[PDB]
RNA sequence: UGACGGAGCCAGCGAGUCUAACCUUGGCCGAGAGGUCUUGGUAAUCUUGUGAAACUCCGUCGUGCUGGGGAUAGAGCAUUGUAAUUAUUGCUCUUCAACGAGGAAUUCCUAGUAAGCGCAAGUCAUCAGCUUGCGUUGAUUACGUCCCUGCCCUUUGUACACAC
RNA sequence: UUAAUUGCGAUAACGAACGAGACCUUAACCUACUAAAUAGUGGUGCUAGCAUUUGCUGGUUAUCCACUUCUUAGAGGGACUA
């Protein structure tokens, strides 16, 4: 590695991550393979991306959404509860701040740590709605890989939204918190008890 | 039933008998911020920039990365 | 002696033979000019309510002016005043005769 | 927690009053070579892979 | 004479459009360089064109880039745009093949907004409703 | 990085113009809790005073508090271009006046005996408890009465 | 006859209606002589 | 090899002529200094009563300086805000007349500008130079 | 994911005076609305880069029917007009109530879409909480079904035919 | 099978028509043509500064020169599911 200096010098911690693999500021996108065989070709791994911000082409066809990177899928799934609609780099500054704390606490890899939490936290099975006539009843049967991660986002979303809704704890930290309770496994956290609430309402009407 | 609150007491004005007390408390933390030192050293948030300004004047924390309304912190290791 | 023709017509295929034609004219002889300049078509909105009367859904209507102006400058002695002005006029064009 | 493995190579289509649920077929990465019959909730097609609570089912059709 | 190549770039409402000579190598945009075009974080998505190969292309290379229109990431999604298809210029003017074919596959195999344009424009709103697909409350008995 | 020792002359109680007024907040805010003074003349007041806009209520010596509402009966004297008092050119004296906490329901009873004895149209209808805005109240404001 | 008007004492160019009228175009007229005109005004009518 | 506001960050550069003017130089005394909103959206004075405008005079000064030709009936518009006005939705309105053309005029004797032909001020000499060494001088007082 | 105040502060559609008085730039005065003297335009040229807002950066606040909220009223400052009182409307100060995520039921929606936010125009001498067009930020969830609410074709039944 | 009596095919039917389709506009691309101080771009002149050491930021219609990529539609090309 040589510094490259030109008219418009340019501090050298971008020109290091951009000279052998590009990366964020010091996070790296390696040593993130997935524990569950089942959730693969379904997160995108491998196509390392600076910032979460991108317009891209996803919502045409059907399964164009399997490429969408994991860390946007979480701002994503915070543009929602009505006036934070809008302000995406509100989205990106959550996330990386988010990953900031995780980065001092659990000094192994945050976005490893998130992906193990949609693993541990996205439910198997669930059950459906079923007419009978006057009396409603639930039958479960399993749930794809793609309902599993996809459901798995959303209830670090809104487990963490309410927990730092009317509260001094900003949400900076509270998704924070959130996700390495999930990743390690606390059963206190919204997303594990929704996801034991769930396991044996499907077990009650297996 | 939603009865009547605790009315949480986060400190707005340093004092002697508690300002001693940082030094020797905060010690063996892993994960630093400011949002912990609100909610378990029961001091304010404007508060708890200065303090940590002030400790970390000291040679023992630094910011690392810091932004508008939010720090990160780590003890001496 | 600084000539300008001024043109405005709706009918987009007609003040274009127009301004082709004056080109051509104005090609005579040398009589040293520019190209016909493009300006931005001044669309106009007219938005009215298509039932008289309240009873009905809220249907509503656009009614559009696409009116098309290309003018032309030319600069050369008295000749071309006399040369140029013959009008090739035609229903729907309007020609604006401005000097210096 | 006692989980299987599941393989799917066969779609039938999608089942349900709601239109929610898909009739895929599915098979046995351990033991393979064999068929069982098992509904989705997600958008499934083929060459996927799917994990299974219990292994001893058989549900034809749902409302 | 002066080597000069210029390119443009597009947006929802944002065009860019680019001047690449050479010279001393120096990046700037409305008068400010590149690390000032103020999104904060997007800082490095408008790095991205110019670091997945490094700055050897940008020894001796003036590019400057004038942006109009468009929201603040919109016009921040302006330049980046611009300075590609500003490189890939310069790639086709002045350097050989072996160097252009390897950096523009760098490029398109990463990402495609960076040498393609968005052709999703909005849809124009329509009667009876505040949006273009949003219908007004019929509230019946 | 101010460091400031707190003593014992700290108190959780203030007690200001006769009204009752809470301590542990900031002082230009804690001046707002006592009735008719707002957040716009708060601030002037606390600035004109001369004093700490950080500090407390609580942790806050007679002098200061003298000073400040000391502005309050005769704001005119001490320079002020006289364009936030709440009552400026009245009908009886054509001063600009600024009632206390204590004037301000005094004044508008005065002012509200006076449009009854007058029996205006603004007048019989505020005795009559309705609107006198001509703000609509045939389908707003039924659950009022 | 003794009259002040002169505040929006407009009526309709071509039936003298006091009606709703759309004005500040050029047309000062009624919304349904608008409509059964045709070919004057916004013929086009390509949207 | 030349340093101008461009190639600087507009936050810490504003910050550093403000700095330098509360330090050196005086800039003018308003009159109706910490009673006033600067705007007729907002209903609070500036919490820095004993600044806000030094610091004001930095910000005009750099887009005076930026900009060409503008007045102040333009400056107005251009740091107005969207005001609350009760139930009614968020509208622009358009800062106070006074506050700007005082501190124009409280810098018109200081030489930071002077007066343009055809509407405007248009940057003069003496004030550009100053304006534009500061920014050589900003950028290296991180180290 | 907030309120407030200071910095960065980016768009598009359209409109605009002749025998009349429209949009208004710049200078000056006033906290503000607003007032005076001129300048440019019959219009891509001048209003207008409509420098708009939602937005991000610096600070204060603190879980408190409180700095959220301005309904409710009082007084004062101006504009429109022959006249405005049951305040036309704008501006300033003060009073600071209910409302703390709304129960049956119901409305719109498959991408720049919904939603959040603002701009131009229609009503206008003045007055947008409406509508018509435009622009900024811009999700998750479907790629299926007729179960409810409805539609089309074929078969069957009808004591209907102004027709369930 | 298609959003579509939209197509194949079968067939006491053949020949047909309307609607849909077809057609038009708008939003999309054109560094391909005419191009354009009522839109600009770069340079040559005058002038202002920063380090002066090579550059950068600007302003200027009678200071001109070259161009239409960014701004404007004219003839046009461009995806028909290849």
């Amino acid at each position: 590695f040589t510094p490259v200096v030109l008219a418009t010098p340019i501090p050298e911690e971008v020109q290091q991550a951009q000279t052998e693999i590009k990366l964020f500021n010091k996070w790296s996108f390696e040593e993130v393979e997935v524990k569950d065989a089942s959730l693969v070709d379904y997160v995108q791994v491998r196509q390392p991306i600076f910032v979460a911000h991108t317009a891209g082409r996803y919502a045409n066809k059907r399964f164009r959404k399997a490429q969408c990177p994991i860390i946007e899928r979480l701002t994503n799934s915070l543009m929602m509860n009505g006036r934070n609609n809008g302000k995406k780099l509100k989205a990106v500054r959550i996330i990386k701040h988010t990953l900031d704390i995780i980065n001092v606490l659990t000094d192994q890899n945050p976005i490893q740590v998130v992906v193990d939490a949609i693993t541990n936290t996205g439910p198997r099975e669930d059950t459906t709605r079923v007419g009978g006539g006057g009396a409603a009843r639930r039958q479960a049967v399993d749930v794809s890989p793609l309902r599993r991660v996809n459901q798995a986002i959303a209830l670090l979303t809104i487990g963490a939204r309410e927990a730092a809704f009317r509260n001094i704890k900003t949400i900076a930290e509270t998704l924070a918190e959130e996700l390495i309770n999930a990743a390690k496994g606390s059963s206190t956290s919204y997303a594990i008890k929704k996801k034991d609430e769930l396991e044996r309402v499907a077990k009650s009407n297996r | 039933k939603k009865s009547m609150k605790d009315r949480a007491q986060h400190a707005v004005i340093l004092d002697q008998e508690k300002y001693d007390r940082i030094l020797k408390e905060v010690p063996t933390y892993r994960y630093v911020s400011v949002s912990v030192l609100v909610d378990r050293l029961k001091i304010g948030g404007s508060l708890a920039r200065i303090a940590l300004r002030h400790l970390e004047k000291e040679g023992i924390i630094k910011p690392i990365s810091k932004h508008s309304k939010q720090a990160i912190y780590t003890r001496a290791t | 002696i600084k000539i300008r023709i001024t043109l405005t017509s709706t009918k987009v295929k007609q003040l274009e033979n127009v301004s082709s034609n004056i080109v051509k004219n104005a090609e005579q002889h040398n009589l040293v000019k520019k190209g016909p300049v493009r300006l931005p078509t001044k669309v106009l909105k007219i938005s009215t309510r298509k039932t008289p009367n309240g009873e009905g859904s809220k249907t509503w209507e656009t009614y559009e002016m696409r009116i098309h102006k290309r003018y032309i400058d030319l600069e050369a002695p008295v000749q071309i005043v006399k040369r140029i002005t013959q009008i090739t006029i035609e229903p729907g064009v309007d020609v604006e005769v401005v000097v210096a | 927690t006692p989980v299987t493995l599941a393989k799917v190579i066969k779609v039938l289509g999608r089942t349900g009053s709601r239109g929610g649920v898909t009739q895929v077929r599915v098979e046995f990465l351990e033991d393979t070579s064999r068929t069982i019959v098992r509904n989705v909730k997600g958008p499934v097609r083929e060459n996927d892979i799917l994990v299974l609570m219990e292994s001893e089912r058989e549900a034809r059709r749902l409302r | 004479a002066v080597p000069s190549v210029q390119t443009f770039g597009k947006k929802k409402s944002a065009t860019a459009v680019a001047h690449v000579k050479a010279g001393k190598g120096l990046i700037k945009v409305n008068g400010s360089p590149i690390t000032l075009v103020e999104p904060e974080i997007l800082r490095f998505k408008v790095y991205e064109p110019l670091l997945l190969v490094g700055l050897d292309k940008f020894s001796n290379i003036d590019i400057r880039v004038r942006v109009t229109g468009g929201g603040h990431v919109s016009q921040v999604y302006a330049i980046r745009q611009a300075i590609a298809k500003g490189l890939v210029a310069y790639h086709q003017k002045y350097v050989d093949e072996q160097s252009k074919n390897e950096l523009k596959k760098a490029f398109t195999s990463y990402d495609r907004t960076l040498l393609i344009a968005d052709s999703r424009r909005p849809e124009p709103k329509k009667f009876g409703g505040k949006g273009a697909r949003s219908r007004f409350q019929k509230s019946y008995r | 990085s101010l460091v400031v020792q707190e003593q014992g002359s700290f108190q959780h109680i203030l007690r200001l113009l006769n009204t009752n007024v809470d301590g542990n907040i900031k002082i230009v805010y804690a001046l707002t809790t006592i009735k008719g003074v707002g957040r716009r003349y708060s601030n002037l007041v606390c600035k004109k005073a001369d004093v700490d806009l950080h500090k407390r209520a609580g942790e806050l010596t007679q002098e200061e508090l003298e000073r400040i509402v000391q502005i309050m009966q005769n704001p005119t004297h001490y320079k002020i271009p006289a364009w936030f008092l709440n009552r400026q050119n009245d009908i009886t004296d054509g001063k600009d006046y600024h009632t206390l906490a204590n004037n301000v329901e005094s004044k508008l009873r005065d002012d509200l005996e006076r449009l009854k004895k007058i029996r205006a149209h603004r007048g019989i209808r505020h005795f009559w408890g309705l609107r006198v805005r001509g703000q609509h109240t045939k389908t707003t404001g039924r659950r009022r009465a | 006859h003794p009259r002040r008007y002169g505040k929006g004492s407009r009526q309709c160019r071509v039936c003298s209606s006091h009606t709703g009228l759309i004005r500040k175009y050029g047309l000062n007229i009624c919304r349904q002589c608008f409509r059964e005109k045709a070919n004057d005004i916004g013929f086009n009518k390509f949207r | 090899p030349g340093v101008s506001v461009r190639d600087v960050a507009a936050q810490d550069f504003i910050n550093a002529y403000a700095s330098f003017l509360q330090r050196q130089g005086k800039l003018e005394v308003p009159g109706y200094v910490d009673i006033v909103k600067t705007s007729s959206g907002n209903e609070m004075p500036p919490q820095d009563a004993e600044g806000w405008f030094y610091k004001r005079a930095a910000s005009v000064a750099r887009h005076i300086y930026m900009r060409k030709q503008v007045g102040v009936g333009k400056l107005n518009k251009l740091y107005g805000g969207a005001k609350s006005r009760g139930v009614r939705p968020y509208k622009h309105i358009d800062a106070s007349g006074s506050i700007n053309r005082k501190v124009l005029q409280a810098l018109e004797k200081i030489g930071i500008v002077e007066i343009s032909p055809k509407g405007g001020r248009r940057i003069s000499e003496n004030g550009q130079r100053d304006l534009d060494r500061i920014a050589a001088q900003t950028l290296e007082e991180d180290e």
